[PDB]
């Protein structure tokens, strides 16, 4: 399905740290609907499992996710930001700098910390 | 054997041209602003000396 | 004095079979130990392909770019197949050559020396 | 020569090369991959094919040649005769 | 027992994208003609869905 | 070599001798010492770049 | 019991960390993801600069 992971590995299964880049479908525990063409978790693995700390990011929609994650889900503390503005400011020929310029404010306010539970 | 004798295998490809692609159909995702001034688009022009 | 077969058949001579011999002996030995042919070891090859082709790929782009056009590079193993059905078809031979990279280079025995 | 005629091998070879002849000369269509083949399996003419598409109906049209052969040369002269007892495995 | 180990494998036999249709397996075909009294010479095993 | 062959050397024996060795010149041949037969006077890994 | 904000700050201090060392297996030289990921704007492969021996176009 394209899902590609590159890492550390025990046995065959993933295990200890790498970078897990999904395609169709899902994969290293994830839920089928979370994942897009493209998304990214890079961070601790544990059979196979995102278990441990981590960083989720998807170019798509624009979350990103820094923290916590037990087994597949999000679970302690996180912080989550929502990078959308720059990322469609860079998309339609705007050099990086001028977007930063126009859309760090308005980021930087809406920065989330959370503590989560299960999901 | 026709493709042996025809000396049609001087028409095979072996090169391809390498165009580099633009910011916006880069891993936009990996490029970030420090400090407000630069980014991590690195493009320097080969060697110059 | 014994009939020793016919003349027109070639005879192979003892000397040809005790140089193989000794040369297969000689071979294994030296592959085994590779720090103790004499202070060096035995190498099967001078230059790795890759090295050679980048080189090559390198200077031909650099004498393309300066005469003004676009460099092109050129692949080991083959261009592509005007396929609509996967990637991986469309670009097969050089996955090819390039999935050898590793038999290609290391050798098939241990490295160092065991038991001893 | 007959001295090159003499071995073994070069008459196992003459005989492939005739073998692949006469296959090459009962098999290979001329004319009916665009009219029979191309139309049936794609229904687009054989040059706006891709070149693996033009490959499968040239072959679709020698294997419709090899069965046409098959059964209008061969099997009609061999059934000719009837079923003569049709032995079988007894154990 | 012996561990199994899921490692992706690159293609033989067949591209990439499609698998081996036409493999046999040993599965009787039902004939859309009632057959009053005639052993299949193989049990479907499983009867119901 | 080994069936020992001695005779005044003729132009075709020469040119044999030439050819011999400009044909086994392109291939990969068995090399003792190295990295001392890759050495260069220059800031760079071989003699080629 | 709800992380406050200095744990918080800390989780993500340690994270960064972890997200960066982790980021260290992602281009092997001659890896299926490498081989079949790295593309240019046409989507050809590209020679990816990872020879052990050989740097390039001054580099
Ligand atoms: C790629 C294909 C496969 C290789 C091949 O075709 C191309 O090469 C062709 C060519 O090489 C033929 C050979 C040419 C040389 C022939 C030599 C001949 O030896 C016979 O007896 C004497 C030698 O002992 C004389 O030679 C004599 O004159 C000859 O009668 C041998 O008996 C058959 C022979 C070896 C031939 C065998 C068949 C071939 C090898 C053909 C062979 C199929
Ligand atoms: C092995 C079959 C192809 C060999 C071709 C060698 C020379 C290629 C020259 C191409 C010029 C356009
Ligand atoms: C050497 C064995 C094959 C030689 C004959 C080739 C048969 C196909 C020829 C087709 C010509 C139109």
């Amino acid at each position: 399905d394209f899902t590609t992971f590159e890492g550390l590995s025990k046995q065959s299964i993933p295990h200890g740290m790498g970078v897990m880049t999904f395609g169709t479908g899902t994969g290293a525990g994830f839920a089928m609907s979370q994942t897009r063409y493209g998304d990214k978790y890079e961070g601790e693995f544990q059979a196979g499992y995102a278990h441990g700390l981590g960083q989720f990011t998807s170019e798509a929609s624009g979350e990103v996710y820094i923290g916590e994650f037990f087994a597949g889900q999000r679970h302690g503390c996180g912080m989550t930001l929502d990078m959308k503005p720059y990322f469609y400011l860079l998309e339609r020929g705007v050099d990086p700098v001028e977007a930063y310029r126009r859309t760090a404010g308005a980021i930087m306010k809406n920065v989330e910390v959370r503590t989560w539970y299960r999901g | 054997f026709k493709n042996f004798f025809s000396f049609s295998f001087l028409n095979n490809i072996w090169s391809i041209p390498i165009i580099i692609p633009d910011i916006a159909s880069a891993m936009i995702s990996e490029v970030s602003v420090l400090d407000g001034y630069f980014h991590n688009a690195f493009t320097f022009l080969e060697t110059s000396v | 004095n014994v009939y020793k077969g016919p003349a027109s058949i070639p005879h192979a001579s003892a000397e040809v079979f005790g140089a193989f011999f000794l040369a297969t002996n000689t071979a294994l030995l030296a592959h085994m130990f590779p720090g103790k042919l004499f202070g060096s070891e035995l190498h099967v090859r001078k230059w790795d392909p890759d090295y050679l082709a980048s080189c090559c790929n390198e200077q031909g782009m650099r004498r393309e770019a300066l005469s003004g056009k676009k460099p092109n590079l050129w692949l080991l193993g083959g261009g592509p197949r005007l396929v609509n059905d996967s990637w991986e078809r469309m670009w097969w031979n050089n996955l090819h050559w390039k999935r050898w990279k590793v038999p290609r280079t290391g050798p098939a025995f241990p490295q160092d020396m065991y038991w001893q | 020569l007959s001295g090159l005629l003499g071995d073994i091998g070069v008459k196992c070879t003459l005989a492939f090369a005739g073998t692949v002849a006469a296959g090459a000369a009962i098999v290979v269509p001329s004319g009916k991959q665009v009219e029979a083949a191309s139309l049936d399996i794609y229904g687009r003419p054989p040059s706006q094919l891709l070149p693996n598409e033009r490959r499968a109906a040239e072959f679709a049209a020698g294997h419709r040649r090899w069965k046409g052969f098959v059964d209008n040369s061969i099997y009609s002269w061999t059934r000719t005769l009837p079923g003569h007892d049709n032995p079988i495995v007894n154990p | 027992k012996p561990l199994q180990r899921y490692i992706p494998q690159n293609g033989g036999f067949t591209w990439p994208g499609d698998y081996l249709r036409l493999e046999i397996v040993e599965m009787p075909k039902l004939k859309s003609i009632n057959i009053k009294k005639t052993s299949l010479k193989q049990k479907i095993n499983v009867q119901p869905v | 070599s080994s069936k020992e062959r001695r005779m005044a050397l003729e132009d075709l024996s020469k040119w044999k001798i030439f050819l011999l060795n400009f044909l086994l010149a392109l291939t990969e041949q068995s090399c003792i010492y190295p990295f001392i037969s890759n050495l260069s006077f220059g800031p760079d890994a071989s003699i080629l770049e | 019991e709800m992380c406050d904000i200095p744990e918080i700050l800390g989780t993500v201090q340690e994270a960064r960390q972890i997200v960066e060392r982790a980021r260290m297996w992602r281009f092997k030289p001659y890896g299926e993801v490498g081989l079949r990921m790295a593309q240019d704007a046409n989507g050809s492969p590209v020679s990816l600069m990872q020879e052990p021996l050989h740097y390039p176009h001054g580099t």
